[PDB]
């Protein structure tokens, strides 16, 4: 079997892609982040503290005919974010662009997080890292790519991720209409349970690429691009008007200025980011300055390959037994 | 802006 869904960004920035995903019987509809940094899917629901859900479709189970109460389990979750959540645990058919997976464990949230309540858009979250990272207690429940992968017709999904447009969420084949030339596989490392790879260099506009290697994690959750301090610095240097800003919390430019755009590498092959991606886009409104898209990663302490250089590309999430990372330009 | 950042 398999799946597609489209994705639509949540503002005019980019800031995060929503996904509609079904859940229960009939049916209801929620807008859950897909987030590949993370192995929870847990829903705002009926559950929920009232003074908690600021404008979000909430989950109800005792609606949904085919719900069941996982009785024993909790689950509790903090992100980068520092944003965070608990509640208790039923499992419940989840649909995901018509690809059906039964008996998904489904994540009902008795708390939040205020960034979560504030955020009117996301209903909950989908979460597409490597089962070893679930919260649910005392035993661990398999993410839906987990639960799907037995009837899929090849063990993957891919994200196709747009630039301030919608884009699509496939599982279970490669859409080879949906980029240009050819897919290049690198290595996964589930050692800390991320989609953990190691990029081979980088060159900033027309300059040199340089081979050094980037270990990071491929994160739809999070928005910007993170990397090591010097070659955040490098890059921000080709852009004058730019500078560092522990007001606003890192680099910022003139709105008006011409990125240069950013390559990195993807073992022989090359990934460009466009300069136009990496103007996040003014820092409060109406600002002439703008604050950037590339950000030094050396306060999370690990590498992020966030949405702002996978949307540049066409990504392949390879899960056979030995699991891969594919990319290709689009 | 208004960054997210999902462990």
């Amino acid at each position: 079997s398999t799946g597609s869904a489209t994705t639509t960004p949540i503002d005019s920035l980019d800031d995060a892609y929503i996904t509609p995903v079904q859940i229960g019987t009939p049916a209801q509809t929620l807008n859950l982040d897909f987030d590949t940094g993370s192995s929870d899917l847990w829903v705002f629901s009926s559950e929920t503290t009232a003074s908690e859900v600021d404008g979000q479709t909430i989950y109800t189970p005792s609606k949904s005919t085919t719900a069941k109460l996982l009785s024993g389990a909790t689950w509790s979750i903090s992100y980068g974010d520092g944003s965070s959540s608990s509640g208790d645990v039923y499992t419940d058919t989840v649909s995901v662009g018509g690809l059906t997976v039964t008996g998904q464990a489904v994540e009902s949230a008795k708390k939040v997080s205020s960034s979560f309540t504030e955020d009117s858009t996301i209903d909950g979250l989908l979460g597409l890292a490597f089962s070893t990272l679930n919260t649910v207690s005392p035993t661990q429940q398999k993410t839906f790519f987990d639960n799907a992968k037995a009837s899929l017709d090849s063990p993957v999904f891919t994200a196709d991720l747009g630039y301030h447009a919608p884009g699509t969420y496939n599982f279970g084949f490669i859409d080879t209409t949906a980029y240009t030339g050819s897919i290049t596989y690198t290595a996964v490392s589930t050692k800390q349970g991320f989609w953990e790879w190691t990029s081979t260099g980088y060159a900033v506009g027309s300059g040199t690429f340089k081979s050094t290697s980037i270990d990071g994690i491929a994160d739809t959750g999070t928005t910007l691009l993170y990397l090591p301090a010097t070659v955040v610095s490098a890059y921000w240097a080709q852009v004058s008007g730019a500078k560092s800003s522990s007001s606003v919390g890192g680099y910022v430019f003139p709105c008006s200025a011409t990125l240069p755009s950013f390559t990195f590498g993807v073992g022989s092959a090359r990934i460009v980011i466009p300069g136009d991606y990496i103007d996040f886009g003014p820092i409060s409104t109406g600002s002439s300055s703008c604050f950037g898209g590339i950000q030094s990663s050396a306060g999370i302490g690990i590498n992020i390959f966030g949405d702002v250089a996978l949307k540049a590309a066409f990504v392949v999430f390879n899960g056979a037994t030995t699991p891969t990372l594919g990319f290709a330009s689009k | 802006x208004h960054p997210f950042h999902x462990l």
